[PDB]
């Protein structure tokens, strides 16, 4: 039922408002009527300090199902980013985002955002999602980091 | 478990506004300070937000403009205290004074 999902989502929003990591943003998107959607969140992940991603505010969208929290949400970067584990559509290929492996219903939205943030600097070579991103990474590593730094400053908050 | 406190309020969905729903009804009558009113539609549609600047543009509009009709179900959750309340909407145009609403209650 959605009742279980919406109750869990209500806990997530209240917990996020009272306490959340600095730089991060997580808020239910605004419906056309002016209201907001608890099953659709607009998120923003800050680049990790000391990394080529530092200085960037990368925006993604969380899509929850009625099966939540039994099923993980669909994390979708808008716009899509240059990253090996990010499909061209913008969808994130992360282990904790699949109910068939390494996904626990007790995982907080915060833990997901913090998980995706680490995936940025530390991509998984095991599951290539993007073609060119996986290519440049396993070849011209110097070129790869230049692409990331240019992308971070491109998505610099202002 | 589980019997959440649930009441019924009679009003005109085409007359009363969201701000009146927020201040006059949920906060003033039902004793809330920072309420988050959600429309029980299985879509997780939240009408009133406790966070300032988010849903301050819906205050002037009427409830009917958000699909709120007779028999609608609203869940008001206070942000500053564990207070959840299920409010049923009994659309009635004949009130008298005319008053804004009435809880039945009472
Ligand atoms: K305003």
């Amino acid at each position: 039922m959605s009742g279980i999902a919406l109750s869990r989502l209500a806990q997530e929003r209240k917990a996020w408002r009272k306490d959340h990591p600095f730089g991060f943003v997580a808020v239910p998107t605004k419906n056309p009527d002016g209201t907001m959607n608890l099953m659709n969140w607009e998120c923003a992940i800050p680049g990790k300090k000391g990394t080529p991603w530092e200085g960037g505010l990368f925006k993604l969208r969380m899509l929850f199902k009625d099966d939540y929290p039994s099923s993980p949400p669909k994390c979708k970067f808008e716009p899509p980013l240059f990253h090996p584990n990010v499909y061209p559509s913008g969808t994130v290929c992360l282990s904790i985002l699949e109910e068939d492996k390494d996904w626990r219903p007790a995982i907080t939205i915060k833990q997901i955002l913090l998980g995706i943030q680490e995936l940025l600097n530390e991509p998984n070579i095991q599951d290539p999602a993007q073609a060119e991103a996986y290519t440049i990474y396993c070849q011209n590593r110097v070129e790869y980091e230049k692409r990331v730094r240019a992308q971070a400053k491109k998505f610099a908050p202002s | 478990s589980a019997s959440k406190p649930e009441v019924t309020v009679r009003l005109n969905v085409h007359k009363v506004t969201v701000l009146t729903l927020q201040d006059k009804i949920v906060k003033e009558k039902f004793a809330m300070v920072a309420p988050d009113v959600q429309i029980e539609d299985g879509k997780g549609t939240i009408l009133i937000s406790s966070e300032e600047g988010e849903t301050e543009a819906n205050n002037h509009k009427k409830l009917s403009e958000f699909g709120i009709r007779n028999g609608s179900r609203l869940q008001a959750d206070d942000f500053l205290q564990d207070y959840t309340l299920l409010i049923n909407i009994l659309h009635s145009e004949d009130l008298g004074k005319d008053v804004e609403f009435e809880v039945v209650g009472d």
